[PDB]
């Protein structure tokens, strides 16, 4: 994360670290699957190790966690890991239910009308161990607030040349300044960008992070995050099916 | 901080990345390469 | 003598609770399920169970599966209203 700030304990108890050859992330739901970015996990499903899932910690490299393991990935049919960043969302399944506390707990999906917390301008959270401007990975969890960019702006900010056209879908939301400095960074994949709904009190979760220009917090483009809001059947029938 | 061929999806290490039309920049995902 | 469901099993994240009488597992005895409170809500019924004639614990709905605790999501410690 760029321009952001340590996180404390219980603020994001959704957050938890995958780790392998990459440092990536994602978010818990009920107690036994974790929402993340399909690019995070496509490399392992010819793996003989199970993806090593950390939860409950703001140190990267604690000791301390709760360790959860797959059972089963599911990567989104319409991932094409060799054509563009559409459709980046992934479900995997935990091995055992894990046990709630204050420090462990499920982000909430959007709700039918979550869209009225996610309007331009509406802050959301990006929190991740990903690259700060130290240019290490963050010790410490890390989070930022940035705002939900104009999908024509953020569309228009990424046609400008040199950066390739055509990379920004309707399944993608951008957040960011256009300024640039706050963002989400290598190391923060597959994190989730969440809102809260005043109404309930709850936080859910409006995006993956998924891609943005190589540099990250550069002037001129915005984080791209999967829209999440558009996979809810997806999402629902993956956690039927199984 | 990259050369590549204009338009592509390309490898930069374990990152997926497309190719800018200048061939030396791109938009890339959000992995940390442990290598 | 009488049909008997034997002792319940547990409910994970939850408790179970003899209404009869204690240890009272036969024909027509009541027990109630609750889940932890606050972080979590049970779904798919009210948790009273009864020993059926059929010899199993049986919801109100007549369901043999024991209730499920779901965790409450999108708790937070943060702050929030610019406090």
């Amino acid at each position: 994360i760029y321009g952001g700030q340590k996180a404390k304990p219980g603020d994001f108890p959704w957050q938890v670290l995958i780790l392998g050859g990459t440092t990536a992330a994602g978010a818990l739901l009920y107690d036994n699957w974790v929402l993340t970015a399909a690019h995070a996990v496509y490399e392992q499903k010819h793996d003989a190790s199970a993806l090593d899932i950390r939860m409950g910690t703001l140190k990267r490299l604690s000791p301390h966690y709760t360790q959860a393991w797959s059972e089963a990935v599911f990567i989104h049919e319409g991932y094409t890991h060799d054509a563009g960043f559409d459709n980046d969302i992934a479900l995997i399944k935990l091995n055992n239910k894990v046990v709630i506390n204050s420090n462990i707990t499920p982000i909430c999906l959007p709700r039918k009308e979550a869209e009225s917390f996610m309007r331009t301008d509406d802050i959301g959270t990006a929190s991740g161990w990903g690259l700060t401007q130290r240019g290490f990975l963050a010790r410490n969890l890390m989070y930022v607030d940035i705002p939900i960019v104009d999908h024509q702006k953020c569309t228009a900010a990424y046609e400008k040349p040199p950066y390739p056209r055509g990379s920004v879908t309707a399944n993608m939301l951008c957040a960011g300044l256009e300024s640039g400095g706050k963002d989400s960074c290598r190391g923060d994949s597959g994190g989730a960008l969440v809102f809260l709904d005043s109404e309930t009190e709850r936080w859910f979760v409006g995006g993956i992070v998924s891609w943005g220009s190589m540099n990250c917090g550069e002037a001129g483009q915005y984080g791209v995050y999967t829209k999440v809001i558009n996979y809810i059947p997806w999402i629902e029938n993956i956690i039927s099916d199984f | 901080e990259v050369t590549c061929e204009p338009g592509t999806t390309f490898k930069d290490k374990c990152n997926t990345c497309r190719c800018g039309s200048d061939g030396k920049s791109a938009v890339c995902t959000k992995l940390w390469c442990n290598q | 003598t009488i049909v008997d469901c034997g002792p319940p099993d547990d409910l994970p994240s939850g408790r179970v609770e003899y209404i009869t009488g204690p240890g009272v597992t036969t024909y027509k005895a009541v027990i109630q399920y609750s889940c932890e409170e606050t972080f979590y809500t049970m779904k798919v019924n009210d948790g009273k169970y009864v020993c059926d004639a059929d010899g199993f614990w049986t919801s109100s709905k007549g369901e043999k599966s024991l209730p499920v605790c779901e965790p409450v999501c999108g708790l937070s410690a943060r702050t929030t209203g610019g406090r």
